[PDB]
């Protein structure tokens, strides 16, 4: 029946009502940060951990929103040709500043044309990169490297650190923590695979591998 | 001296937005509706409009069509469906700028400068790179980049709407013209050529902002 997609748009609804409470409530906690803290009051940094905890909130929303949006099989995908540097260049700017060391970045060739849908796949960059950040180790030296193998855009984002348990490297795709299964199920309906390895020098490294049916001059000029 | 009018129906995002602007030197109307807003527009004539695209009084995009037909107010656009249709179509009806619809009173008192700064009353240089647009020439450290003629014009557009998002197609369209609405990848490309022989670290810009889902921004 549909009723599977009455009840995929309800949760892809319901999520979409729960920006306007956050906006309120992250806007009036701001204010109350700010005012309480404007004046001598002790209670500023109780205004102030609110505020948090209504960022964090919003995040798991923008989390839950991605994902309900790519339930309906994934043909809410606008997926234009981007400059891979342009890609990774985005989501650094959204994680680099509160960082110790920036992200070693390996591009050959960063004019390379991907077929991505730009904001959810700037998303599978930043949660790739904040496991790393959250996972590897304070000084751990997180990257980027993204070769091109056939017509497969290989994208990898790797650390040194632990990495993964030997045994069963693809099962830590199994919530510890989400972020990792959130980007399969983004590049599974990019039309991609993701694998994650330890590799030789140590570390985990999580691949990104894409179809790419073209690679477009398409006008010479 | 600077007034702002709000139109937004949800009485809570609004007291926030007049409790927060209020507290600047600047002074607030409201509408709970896209025709009353419309009135605001004509009877107080702001220095600067925030509108959401929630309105259910019929599509706010043609609220700006309408408005800009007069009216060359700057207008900040709210987007509760943060899928990025919506901005884009605000952007290019005329809107200004735009902020997502969580969104923090940095960012809206950010966004309200660099659209009231670009709203009142010749060769610059940002940082490292001196452009000229009157002779057409481009130093990078004491030292001339030479680029091709297209590869200038990109430049020229951004080098002037300093602080503003450029959607995919207010680009094309002033570089090459309604020709190539299909052949966008142009547009990325010569980007990150510009990009490459103008920026201390070309993944990392300081100048040349990529605005995924939207277009590009240039800045300082």
């Amino acid at each position: 029946s549909h009723m599977e997609q009455i009840r995929n748009a309800l949760l892809a609804a319901l999520s979409h009502d729960l920006r306007t409470p956050l906006t309120v409530l992250f806007g009036q906690a701001e204010i109350l940060t700010l005012d309480l803290a404007s004046e001598g009051s002790p209670h500023a940094r109780q205004a102030s951990e609110i505020r948090q905890h209504v960022l964090n909130t919003t995040r798991l929303v923008n989390n839950l929103l991605d994902m309900a949006r790519i339930q309906s099989g994934g043909f809410n995908l606008k997926k234009e040709w981007l400059t891979l540097e342009e890609v990774v260049g985005s989501a650094l700017q959204m994680l680099e500043p509160g960082l110790s060391s920036p992200i070693n970045l390996s591009l050959p060739e960063p004019l390379t044309l991907i077929h991505v849908d730009g904001p959810l796949f700037e998303r599978v960059l930043i949660n790739l990169l904040e496991n790393a950040v959250k996972y590897a180790g304070a000084q751990a030296e997180i990257g980027i490297d993204a070769h091109v193998e056939g017509e497969n855009l290989q994208l990898d984002v790797w650390d040194n650190g632990p990495g993964l348990p030997p045994g069963q490297e693809q099962t830590i795709f199994d919530k510890v923590g989400l972020g990792l299964a959130i980007c399969r199920a983004i590049v599974d309906v990019h039309g991609g695979t993701i694998t994650a390895f330890n590799r030789p020098e140590g570390g985990a490294c999580f691949r990104v591998t894409l179809p790419q049916q073209t690679a477009p001059e398409l006008e010479e000029f | 001296m600077t007034n702002v009018l709000i139109v937004e129906d949800e009485q809570a995002i609004r007291r926030f937005l007049r409790t927060a602007l209020e507290g600047d030197g600047m002074r607030v109307f409201e509408a709970e509706t896209l025709q009353r807003g419309l009135l605001e527009a004509a009877t107080r004539k702001p220095d600067l409009i925030i509108l959401d695209l929630g309105l259910p009084d019929g599509d706010g995009i043609e609220f700006i069509r309408d408005l800009r037909q007069w009216s060359a107010v700057p207008v900040i656009v709210l987007s509760a469906r943060s899928e990025e249709s919506d901005k884009i179509a605000a952007l290019d009806a005329g809107a200004d700028d735009y902020l997502s619809k969580p969104f923090g009173i940095g960012e809206l008192q950010a966004r309200l400068r660099v659209a009231l700064r670009r709203h009142s009353a010749p060769l610059v240089k940002f940082s490292d790179v001196t452009v000229d647009l009157a002779a057409r020439v481009i130093h990078r450290g004491e030292e001339e980049v030479h680029l091709t003629p297209i590869e200038f014009r990109l430049l020229a557009v951004l080098l002037n709407n300093a602080g503003k998002v450029l959607t995919q197609r207010q680009l094309l369209n002033q570089v090459w013209g309604p020709n190539a609405v299909e052949h966008s990848h142009y547009l990325r490309i010569y980007m990150g050529h510009l990009r490459q022989k103008l920026e201390q670290d070309p993944a990392r810009p300081r100048h040349f902002i990529t605005e995924t889902g939207i277009g590009y921004r240039f800045m300082l």
